[PDB]
């Protein structure tokens, strides 16, 4: 079948003039050269009912041939403690203690903590193999000494584990004890759990230097070349408070360690408090503190879940910034990825005369064509157009490498049809290690993916991609609006949501009208403040979309390419586990915007009402359409016509996700209600945010909440706001060769919003 | 005492087996007592401007919520040209594609529906 | 129609021997005498398919005749500041400032703050009449002076309001300003809100002493006789930080007061900080602090919502105990009630030889028969039986005076039928002021009722009551189990959940087996700890019920008859507004138990799965029924029989609410799955706790989660736990004159659990 | 400017009027195209051991979610002896009871169903 053979990504999504973007490309095997050039994206949907694929080639200083090479990706979370001086390989006796919470205790060989070379069996490790906890030392002759626990581990049960090497008796010991309380584990204190053991074995060999770094939740692959240790045997589940002593321990010392008491503070070689650094702004850093006082500081790699429930968590406090001594754990999924860490292949400095628009780098390999999309900004402090188009990059990262149809059992039920998938979907399913996961996915443990990153090849960001729900979803669904603006005479700039996060409403106030992409599901708190400050003082905006401010997002402060979201009961794919609702990047709650008294109605007039993915509907004009205050919207439209009966996304305008009018959620009192969508099927449902008790008939055409609503309201200082409240609005613009009600209405509102007169008081 | 986790299994799976048995028997009784829903799905598998019958809806609600290991979907050799039926496999594995090609995706959807009804008949 | 003419309640639900209970009875008008006597409740369901109504009369020192009289009830929240010395009626100039949040600004005449007599128009008040804020003084001649605001109030918008009386110019002034920010109000900062005014009027009369107390959110009715002020004109909505100055204010002073700045600290006559007293245990007191330093301390009456979002709340902290300066408001619904404050009619001291069981006082008025149920405990520290029956009093208070079918539009849709209502329901609907509301109701504002109380006549606690869902719901559904225990030879004690809250697992350890009522939906945190400590060490229990540990409850520390619950998205009737999830009585989160990592499976084996109220189902035996470890449960039961096909509650055993097996929520690993319920209709649904996305077909017989599950597991020290996971289990015991599978199974398990041998291992 | 709250109304109620009009027309078309569901509801109004047809279910889903002001319910003069149909009124008001008494509650439920169908026919 059609095999993908070339990949690649950017260091950053958005780049103004003068500044540099870097491109990191990989092939399957190191042979040949690839071609590259720069294109301007115009249109992405290749439906034969539409305009078809459109681009423009740009002469640039970028094109040429470059050597194709395979670039390896480290995949999965671990904490790395660099130790070049072999300070954590003791010459005599030592002991390793940690708390453990295993979610896949029977999934192969998993290393918990180690300074271990695995090409030559040297060093020491503490690992889970064949379901049991095993402590193994080794010298490098291949012949090792292990001690194996008696009782196998129960899944998601907190265990205290001490591994002791004692050369005075030539004896390895392993102490194991379960520390379940009323709240910390899978089951409670009612079971008669007998999973404690004290075992001992003979030590034949001595532990030697492994020339690697000390790792947490992993085993080192080979000797550390170029100052880098490769991690292979990834552990799934929480690890709390690890420590190495320079002396041997007895069973009384392990019994006191099991109760959370630091025995012998003079004998600690290192002691990593994972909760050290939690202030009132969360813990927005990868620095792991050695609390012993020796400067053996670690580093979180591939972003494990900072600020998680520890072994001593009882449920009296659920914010991690207020009780940090119970939030000292770290989750370590095996399929986390925040950066591919590949080597640069080429770069691009934006010229002085390049128009701010959507751009991509077309990689031309053997029989494979791959793109890498990026965005060109106007120069810093300037604006070269009256229209701004906010590209929805936070919701691009939320849907990055989305695998709902292969992983979720309810993937086909949410859509109203059997999904159709490309070769990009089978390449995501076959090579998961090169790509990562989406926030709509789960890990192999079950918990959803919180962190998503830009520095990875995102296979559904390319414009020739089609999505499992139906037609097209994130970036080609925005190229619908881009193609419509280019077909008419409108002159526009393009910004992203990372740029709006960086710049505030100062970016927005440079423009007369600010448009919105097809689906901006994810926003930060600062983006909502910037939009409210923009609309509050004379600003004009269009919300040509639905579900437009649903989940609260924070961009990581040290790593501007990593984005965090934590979810809850709502229109969700997962829910966060009980004490873990508060963000690591800032210690704030940040679930959905509606639960924080910032519903989407409170800024944009309408907000999330219903979702469903079989086909779309059409709008029927409400009695406010014939009002003379809004005759400028309904100009060339007969008062008995359907609106958007036919389109490229689903087959109509009001469809795929719908927003409604609601004064109780914050809709402004002077909002007019122009039209509403009918003919929605039984697959469209009431969102869980609006239900008290689920009774039968919460469906399309059986409940009043299932509809879309086209609204308009005006603000002070000659501002205004117009919403169409549908994802499939923009997929209905180029219908009937741009001769329809949707393009006439959107063109009426866009011609009014760019005039120097104030927007009409309505 | 509870000491060895391999002595214990998820005993809800016994009820899942019982439930799936009764649920498959109900579904083939529905397909035998209303044979026109197959032509209803053949004429319009999206239900575009003609929503499904409730019995076709009940058959869809059985088929669309099954686990992904072994679930069918539609592969695209060439978009808007050729469509095949593929079966989901494990991680790292290519799907097992069918043999018949199709022209539009409505034909592929109705063929997946017919193959699902053949598979629920074959297990009984 | 049949009119209820006599009412009444207890001071307390449960009473041991030696100690005294008081009974407070009221008639419609003061005439005649009523009869009273003591009965022992045996059975309550009067279905002709069952045993019919059963009681036993007890010779006691209680019976006689007593004078019937009408007793008035104060109904609605207010803060009362007692001032006998007229310190808050100033002789010269004064000014009143507060923040305001009105939820029904157009609902009649509503007093916000006053020292006002209303029989004779004397004093001063600050009130909402005809939709506008009006400041009125009066002398007692009937002729008053008012100033009326220009701009009417918007609903749920924060306003700063200053009312000034200035005798130096003989001029009343009223300053009004809206203080909306991004988070505090209904709509946001995008509307062009113009609702500020500065008006002035002429003062003809002088304000005189009203001989009442100063009130917040109300007007005083008449002069304070017997040291008590009656409040009449009840305000709905939040009031934040009120203060009286002894001087007149200007517009600059009101402008600085609007920004939250305390101007002139020497001129404050009183200044009530409603957030003064918030520690880390919430604010479990009715004491309102005068922060000015004059000892004019107030008192919350009828329990307004302590710990609510104030005018300056931005969403950076959502726990009120950690940011108390933004949580200084107080909600004041007009239909709150925590105590009727009636006068005692008689009392009862429990004799030495009265058996611990269910009891009621049968009031025999003219043609009306009313009961007042209470509970007799065994003497303090003793146990006179091997069986304990926990009466579910917290869930009796949660459903106290439940009016779903008259108030909720989805009342008939949750049930699978048109409801049938008694005369108790039409008397609740017609005389709401005498009864109060349920936690499944809403206030007249929209927000749900949080606090519920025992000291009021609870009309659905009487055993002859039938409920709108179907047959019978809380107390007669427990009299099913009481009648079954009395028909067999079992000897039992009776405790309540208030008693279990007071006593811990010391109450539970006195008994061999502890049974559970029909529906214990509400539990405190301490009750769950007591049950887990009881089962963990050799205790035996039956869970003959469903939905058994769903909502977290705290009993008020100062007022042991008041109970608080705050709800969220789940199996709910309401959700708490965004920053207000944390309990006043202890400053803890306490939503549903599943969200705090204490799911009901983690103690009792099964937990909430599905609900639906048209008819019930029957159990089919799973393959573990034929296991030889549980042949003692399935003794006289053929392995091809249905279980509970027929019953008094719904028509079968598995029905009205269902619980399932789930290891992921904490079901013990050695739990056996004996049977499961089938034939559930489309009205039975998946609870919102188990949904990611709502897709079609989350129904009975279309989703695997809709079932009940009969389980058994054993704990250490010879304990055990048996669950039947259905509300309608106990309504199927007396079917076919006690000759059925349900009574044989429950009798097998109850005969095994009372033996001196340990409960059989699994 | 936005200064007077009586200048503004909940404009979603226009769509609620439109929605209820189309929804009533759909419901009486369902009752006319499948007239056997009335006898199905008469035989067994709880659906006890014979679950309703999906068209009877769709009619129930229309009827059971309406606002309580003006909704019917069943009063009990004497339990298991006499049942009347009552209309919900405001607070402080007794309900407006019907005239016909009934013997069991199944008869009262089917009479409430018939009266609801007569009321939805009377408005058109
Ligand atoms: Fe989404
Ligand atoms: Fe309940």
């Amino acid at each position: 079948m059609k095999d993908i053979a070339i990949r690649g990504y950017c260091d950053r999504p958005s780049v103004a003039t003068g500044e540099t973007i870097r491109f990191y490309v990989s092939a399957n095997e190191t042979r040949g050269t690839f071609d590259a050039e720069l294109v301007r994206l115009i249109h992405g949907d290749s439906n034969p009912a539409g305009p078809g694929y459109k681009e423009e080639a740009i002469k640039s200083d970028l094109e040429g041939q470059y050597p194709a090479r395979f670039q390896r990706t480290q995949f999965g979370s671990y904490v790395e403690v660099a130790d070049p001086d072999a300070g954590l390989q003791p010459d005599g006796a030592f002991s390793v203690h940690l708390f453990l919470w295993s979610t896949t205790p029977s999934r192969g060989r998993q290393g918990i903590a180690s300074r271990w070379n695995d090409e030559r069996q040297s060093g020491w490790n503490l690992a889970i193999e064949d379901g049991r906890v095993v402590f193994t030392i080794g010298d490098g002759s291949g012949a090792t000494s292990s001690v194996v626990s008696d009782r196998p581990l129960f899944q998601q049960i907190w265990y205290s584990i001490t591994g002791v090497y004692d050369p005075e008796k030539k004896q390895l010991r392993l102490y194991q004890k379960s520390v379940v309380n009323r709240t910390n584990s899978r089951f409670g204190l009612v079971v008669p759990l007998d999973s404690d053991c004290a075992v001992s074995a003979d030590a034949t060999v001595k532990a030697a230097d492994s020339e690697t770094s000390l790792l947490i939740a992993g085993l080192g692959e080979a000797a550390a070349q170029d100052g880098r240790t490769w991690c292979i045997a990834h552990y799934n589940g929480k690890v709390d408070a690890p420590k190495i002593y320079g002396c041997a321990l007895g069973q009384d010392d392990a019994e006191k360690l099991s109760r959370g008491e630091i025995v012998r503070p003079i004998s600690r070689l290192a002691h990593w408090d994972f909760s050290a650094g939690i202030g009132l702004n969360g813990i927005p850093t990868d620095h792991v503190v050695d609390a012993s006082g020796y400067g053996h500081h670690g580093r979180c790699m591939n972003q494990p879940s900072r600020g998680s429930t520890g072994w001593n968590w009882d449920g009296h406090e659920e914010n991690f910034i207020h009780c940090p001594e119970q939030y000292g754990a770290l989750w370590f999924h095996e399929d986390c990825l925040d950066d591919c860490r590949w080597e640069k292949d080429f770069e691009f400095t934006v010229p002085e005369g390049l128009k701010s628009d959507f751009y991509a780098v077309k990689i031309r390999y053997e029989d494979t064509e791959d793109y890498i999309p990026f965005f060109v900004l106007p120069p810093r402090g300037t604006a070269t157009a009256p229209i701004l188009v906010i590209a929805s990059t936070l919701s691009y990262l939320a849907y990055a490498n989305e695998q709902i149809m292969h992983k979720a059992d309810i993937g086909q039920a949410v859509a109203g049809h059997t999904p159709v998938l490309n070769e990009n979907d089978v390449e995501l399913h076959k090579n998961l290690s090169y790509y990562g996961l989406s926030t709509y996915d789960g890990h192999i443990d079950g918990r959803g993916v919180q962190y998503t990153s830009w520095r990875r090849p995102i296979m559904n960001l390319r414009p020739k991609h089609r999505q499992g729900f139906g037609s097209i979803w994130e970036l080609p669904a925005d190229l619908h609006l881009i193609d419509w603006l280019n077909h008419n005479g409108f002159e526009y700039d393009v910004a992203t949501e990372h740029d709006l996060n960086d710049q505030g409403a100062e970016l927005l106030r440079r423009y007369k009208v600010v448009l919105t992409g097809s689906h901006p599901e994810y926003q930060t708190w600062a983006n909502a403040d910037a939009w409210e400050d923009y609309l509050a003082d004379g600003g004009r905006g269009m919300y040509l979309a639905a579900n437009g401010m649903y989940w609260i997002v924070e961009v990581h402060p040290e790593k501007p390419w990593v984005m965090e979201v934590r979810k809850e009961l709502g229109v969700t794919a997962w829910e966060a586990p009980p004490g873990e609702y508060h963000y690591s990047t800032n210690g704030r709650r940040g679930g959905r915007f509606r639960g924080r008294a910032r519903a989407t109605q409170k800024i944009w007039g309408t907000g999330m009402s219903s979702f469903g993915f079989d086909h779309s509907g059409y709008f029927v004009q409400m009695p406010d359409s014939q009002d003379e205050r809004v005759a400028w919207i309904m100009e060339g439209i007969d008062p008995e016509e359907r609106i958007g009966d036919g389109g490229l996304v689903g087959g109509g305008a009001g469809g795929y996700e719908l927003d409604r009018y609601d004064l109780a959620l914050g809709t402004p009192p002077n909002t007019l209600l122009l039209a509403s969508s009918v003919e929605h099927s039984v697959v469209y449902t009431v969102i869980p945010d609006d239900k008290a008790f689920p009774h039968p008939g919460m469906n399309g055409g059986e409940h009043p909440f299932v509809r879309a609503d086209i609204t308009y309201f005006s603000t002070a200082n000659g501002g205004g706001m117009f919403a169409t409240s549908s994802i499939s609005w923009l997929g209905s613009l180029s219908w009937n060769d741009y001769d329809n009600n949707v393009s006439k209405m959107t063109k009426n509102v866009l011609n009014q919003f760019i005039k120097d007169e104030p927007a009409p008081r309505v | 005492c509870v000491r060895d986790p391999s002595n214990y299994r998820d005993r809800s799976a016994d009820w899942y087996a019982f439930y799936d048995e009764r649920r498959r028997k109900e579904i083939i009784d529905i397909i035998d007592e209303h044979p026109e829903i197959v032509e209803e799905h053949a004429a319009n598998p999206f239900g575009y401007r003609k929503h499904p019958s409730p019995y076709l809806q009940r058959v869809h609600n059985y088929f669309r919520m099954q686990p992904t290991f072994g679930r069918y979907y539609i592969y695209s050799e060439r978009e808007w040209d050729a469509y095949r039926i593929a079966t989901i496999r494990e991680f790292g594995e290519l799907p097992e594609l069918g043999d018949e090609r199709f022209k539009t995706e409505e034909e592929a959807m109705h063929a997946v529906f017919l193959r699902r009804i053949e598979d629920v008949r074959a297990e009984l």
